[PDB]
């Protein structure tokens, strides 16, 4: 049953003219549905709700053609039909007992506008550190009147879409923060200059929401507290507390992060570099301000962190974004002291780079469920049973043996699963070995722990592993009605590679004096002092096992032929990847790759 | 009466859990004229006689045997003795992989109480209780041992603290019934 | 030549079990299977057989008709016969009672090797195996972590794992009962042919009246201590 510490966790809280039923709430986040994808967006949110979660957000949600995000997508409230289509989940939400909210945002010129091809307005005319290209037209005072007036109708369009919260969004350093910040806002009027002056547009634009729908909906705002870029951008005790100050009478509810748009990966920290709970020493600076409730992310999954912040006094509702994304019903499992059921978010932030390269939907390393609600009829937590006794052999116990043991095994059915290797995770073992990803293990620590529980009441069921390699006859043998062969891929030993698609001459991996990522990640082949990586992969693999080699005390030069982690731009790591290559005196040559290979000795090209 | 401790040793050394057993049979003695006797086996055991030399300890009895370390044929042997000839209300072993080798073969000729690896003793009156785990330990387990005038416990090491400080007890060597075991001890590895 | 494999099929507890009286917990939240440290024993017994030629490997249990389903596994993990042993006035038995009705169907069995398990999972008495010893009188070894046997010989070589990890090395006189510890071997995980030919064989079972005992021979009564209560610590 569930520890009597985590009762605090289901206390209501009142927020406004609105009630949350507990203090587990989904702060606004894209999924790549918007408006767009009706189905996606009140499937995936009403399963949490369902799940437990007190409010639903959705993503952000522009308020005029002039704020369109295209060629990445955002939810949308400029009309009629969109009020229609988010309706959908506002009434989904509903019938779970969830509240729902929408985030209204304005982006300046960090919108590129590709869709609308409209003018972004801001307070000063800047062209975007985030789109380089895009510039917006600076503000004079009836501008100023009419971007207000955007917000005052969406958030009516928003009640009208029965919408319980409203935001004004000024976090990723979107529209009411540029005014606040002095990096964009250059002004030398009103609403420029002393904090109060930069303050005034957000402020105006609270009043006018309140006014329009307070009486109806909380109105929260999303606020980054600290820009976390020193002095010449917002800092918690110096602006950030002070405008909580000035804005406490006006918000609801406050919504904390802190980072700006180019690096949001110091708000969505990859568990590369941060550890659940790593925005605190930001986010609890509000409460010692404010006399509202608060709450600020924090990648949470863990309970007992959860009643840390809140006993504290440090926040009194629980945010999260990726937590729920991973595991829908996590506040039901919390409910119930189903602990051991809780599917973790491994900070991957795969979910936000589908988002990033524009277009795609969500997709999910733990819950391979998101995204698939509405479009598969898959639900996270039900399972069709089947109605035989059929029996299914699968030979490998890797991510994808070990998923399809879980589902099979959840759905009714007879499972043998086997593997060569000691422990259920393929080849995620080595992986999360490497520097910083140990928290990547929680994708095999879940699927370990659920197949063991799923074998107590399949008793049919089988786990066998340490085994010897299965043989096609040992498969034709074994007596299953259905095999799934899970066994996995290798990097390639010979140099093939994706720019020649051909072995490169010379290369070879059983020569002393070339390994593959296999071999040092195995640690018994010896590594010489001078080390080159020859890389024809854009993710985590490349930079990794050079941070491995530098830490220990390897001199590292990597030869790239395509863009050295560039996946990594998608899922917010390369940022603080690169200055931790810099600082380990990792060498990059970019636009190179390799026509042979000799013992100590290997040829390159620039590919231009 | 009497509790019976059967200390243990290995390798030259005492193992501490024998202190912990004469500090578990102090502690249950239903009053202060009850007398603890501790034995150490082995062909060798004279050895600890200034180890086991120790407050709480009132008679130590050596017993020299066909093996210098645990056998189970002489332990068995020589245990069965020392009951027979000290007819203790309670006997003491650890749980130790050596009491494995015997314990429970004492209790099976006899009709003696037996309950192993012990972590609560107790008289409650004149009745001792003993608590020990059920169901991979996630209950307690408190038994009695009814009409019972010898009952044999192991004990849970790491459990029941030890006395401080020396004692005077009176010393006796005996010998072990010299019957042949039918196993012998080779090397450690 | 024959080896006889005693087993044990365990009970272990949902959560939130409930003690149900006070004497027990209370059944509904409770799941058997065959003990951990019986993969061990009846694997080594599989080695034996497997090493020569002509071995019977035959398990046995003393339990309920549920027991059947972990005498199956053994069937389908190698053993040659499974045999189960039971009558309602069994119920209750404690360690030194089930190795005294052990003994006489090993009498019945007439096996040149008996191996327990070092403890059940559910009870850990540790103390079955070396009671069945007693009663037998044959020689023991308790916590064997190594065995070099050779089917017919007087004599068979055990490695005993002492606390911290370090080893004895004892010969020992055969016939012998020793007890299994964990680890000594990698016991095999039968297919899902191996489970259904299984399935056909049959589960050969024994009164107490087979084996020259009574209702007056076993059960709570005639057990070495008596359970005055089970607690949530
Ligand atoms: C998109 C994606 C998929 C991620 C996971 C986060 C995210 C996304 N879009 C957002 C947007 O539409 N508006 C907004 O205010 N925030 C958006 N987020 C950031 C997210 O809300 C959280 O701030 C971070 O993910 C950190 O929280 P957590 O994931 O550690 O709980
Ligand atoms: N013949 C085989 N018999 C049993 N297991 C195998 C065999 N070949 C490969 N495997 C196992 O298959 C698993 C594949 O896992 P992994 O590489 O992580 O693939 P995936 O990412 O698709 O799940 C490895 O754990 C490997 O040991
Ligand atoms: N009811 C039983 N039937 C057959 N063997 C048993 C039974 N109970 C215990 N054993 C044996 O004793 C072993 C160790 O358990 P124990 O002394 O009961 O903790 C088991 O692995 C079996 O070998
Ligand atoms: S993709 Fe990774 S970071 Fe995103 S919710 Fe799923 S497990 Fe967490």
């Amino acid at each position: 049953a569930r520890d009597p510490k985590h009762d605090i966790l289901f206390e209501p809280i009142q927020i406004g003219p609105k009630t949350l039923r507990n203090r587990f709430y989904q702060v606004p986040h894209c999924i790549g549905a918007g408006s767009d994808k009706p189905g996606f967006q009140s499937a995936h949110r009403s399963v949490k709700a369902e799940g437990g979660w007190a409010a639903l957000n959705t993503e952000y949600c522009s308020i005029n053609p002039e704020s369109d995000d295209t060629h990445r997508l955002s939810a949308r409230i400029w009309d009629e039909g969109d009020v229609r289509n988010l309706k959908a989940m506002t009434d989904e939400v509903h019938k779970y007992g969830a509240l729902a909210g929408v985030e209204l945002w304005y982006g300046g010129a960090h919108a590129p506008n590709m869709e609308s091809r409209a003018t972004p307005r801001g307070p000063s005319q800047y062209a975007s550190e985030f789109e380089t290209l895009s510039y917006c037209k600076e503000m004079d005072l009836s501008d100023i009147a009419q971007v207000q007036q955007f917000y005052v109708d969406a958030a009516k369009r928003s009640r009208d879409a029965g919408f319980d919260i409203v935001y004004v969004y000024g976090a990723h350093s979107y529209l009411p923060l540029q005014f606040l910040n002095p990096y964009y806002n250059k002004r030398t009027d009103k609403y420029g200059g002393s904090l109060e002056n930069r303050a005034r547009f957000w402020l105006e634009t609270l009043e006018k929401v309140k006014h329009a729908v307070g009486s109806d909906c909380a109105i929260a705002t999303r606020f980054g507290v600290d820009t976390v870029y020193g002095p010449g951008q917002i800092e918690a005790e110096v602006d950030g507390q002070k405008f909580v100050e000035m804005a406490d009478s006006l918000v609801d509810m406050w919504d904390i992060t802190i980072g700006d748009i180019a690096e949001w990966g110091e708000d969505a920290g990859p568990s590369r570099f941060y550890q659940q709970g790593h925005t605190i020493p930001w986010v609890k600076l509000v409460k010692q301000v404010s006399k509202k409730p608060v709450l600020g992310v924090g990648r949470y999954t863990d309970p007992e962190k959860m009643i840390e912040i809140v006993t504290k006094g440090y926040a009194d509702i629980i945010g999260c974004a990726r937590p729920s994304i991973a595991d829908p019903f996590l506040p039901q499992k919390v409910e119930q002291g189903r602990y051991d059921d809780i599917r973790v978010c491994i900070g991957c932030n795969v979910c936000i780079s589908r988002w990033e390269i524009g277009g795609p939907p969500m997709i999910c390393t733990q819950n391979a469920t998101a995204g698939e609600e509405y479009r598969r009829g898959w639900h996270p937590e039900k399972f069709r049973q089947t109605k035989n006794k059929d029996s299914v052999l699968i030979v490998g116990a890797g991510p994808s043996g070990s998923e399809a043991a879980r589902v099979l095994m959840e759905s009714g059915y007879t499972v043998h699963l086997t593997d060569t290797a000691e422990k259920i995770g393929g080849h995620l073992n080595q992986v999360a070995a490497l520097p910083g990803l140990g928290e990547w293990s929680y994708h095999r620590d879940y699927r370990e722990t659920q197949i063991t529980k799923l074998l107590k009441k399949n008793k049919e069921s089988q786990l066998a592993l340490g085994q010897k390699p299965m043989t096609a006859d040992d498969v034709l043998q074994y007596g299953a009605d259905k095999v799934i062969i899970a066994t996995g891929a290798r990097w390639n030993t010979d140099g093939t590679n994706c720019l020649t698609h051909d072995p490169i001459p010379g290369a070879d991996a059983s020569l002393p004096d070339q390994l593959t990522p296999e071999q040092v990640m195995d640690g018994k082949k010896k590594i010489g002092k001078r080390v080159v990586i020859l890389n024809a992969d854009t993710y985590f693999m490349a930079p990794s096992l050079a941070e491995k080699l530098a830490t220990a005390g390897h001199e590292v030069t990597i030869v790239s032929g395509v863009h050295l982690a560039n996946y990594m731009h998608f899922t917010l790591e390369y940022p603080n990847m690169m200055r931790r290559l810099h600082e380990l005196h990792v060498e990059e040559l970019g636009d190179h790759f390799c026509s042979r290979i000799e013992p100590g000795r290997m040829e390159i090209y620039n590919i231009w | 009466s009497k509790i019976l401790v059967i200390a243990e040793h290995r390798r030259n050394d005492l193992r501490p859990v024998s202190l912990e057993l004469i500090g578990a049979a102090n502690g249950l003695k239903k009053s202060g004229e009850d007398k603890v006797v501790v034995a150490v086996i082995g062909s060798q055991a004279d050895a600890f006689v200034p180890a086991l030399s120790v407050n709480g300890v009132d008679e130590l009895v050596v017993v020299k045997g066909s093996s210098i370390d645990f056998d189970p044929d002489v332990f068995e042997a020589s245990v069965s003795a020392l009951i027979a000839a000290h007819n203790p209300s309670v006997v003491l072993l650890p749980h130790s992989v050596d009491s494995l080798g015997y314990a429970s073969s004492l209790a099976s000729k006899t009709g003696y109480g037996f309950a192993t690896d012990v972590y609560i003793v107790e008289y409650q009156g004149d009745e001792l209780v003993a608590t020990r785990g059920g169901y991979n330990q996630k209950v307690n387990v408190e038994v009695d041992f009814p009409g019972k005038s010898t009952v044999v416990l192991t004990i849970r090491p790491s459990v029941f603290k030890p006395l401080e400080g020396a004692g005077s007890p009176v010393v006796s060597n005996v010998d072990a019934p010299s019957v042949q075991s039918r196993s012998q001890n080779k090397d450690y590895v | 030549m024959k080896i006889l494999v005693a087993v044990k099929q365990t009970a272990a507890l949902e959560e939130d079990f409930e003690i149900r009286d006070g004497m027990d917990v209370d059944e509904d939240f409770m799941m058997y299977d065959l003990n951990e440290w019986d993969d061990f024993s009846l694997e080594e017994a599989m080695k034996i057989k497997e090493s020569s030629d002509d071995v019977e490997v035959v398990v046995v249990s003393v339990g309920p008709d549920r027991v059947d389903e972990s005498l199956r596994k053994c069937l389908a993990k190698g053993a040659d016969r499974a045999v189960r042993v039971w009558d309602d006035a069994a119920e209750g038995s404690d360690a030194i009672v089930v190795g005294r009705i052990l003994t006489e169907v090993i009498k019945k069995e007439a096996p040149d090797m008996v191996f327990a398990g070092v403890q059940s999972s559910d009870q850990a008495y540790a103390s079955t195996g070396i009671s069945v010893a007693s009663y037998l009188n044959w020689p023991h070894a308790a916590v064997v972590a190594d065995l070099q046997y050779k089917p017919g010989d007087n004599k068979a070589v055990i490695r005993r794992e002492l606390e911290g990890g370090m080893l004895q090395e004892v010969e020992i006189n055969c016939p012998a009962v020793l007890t299994i510890q964990l680890g000594i071997n990698k016991p095999r995980y039968a297919s899902l042919r191996g489970i259904k030919q299984a399935a056909t064989k049959p589960i050969e079972e024994v009164s107490l009246a087979d084996i020259g005992l009574s209702a007056n021979d076993v059960g709570a009564a005639q057990s070495m201590s008596r359970v005055r209560r089970m607690y949530i610590p």
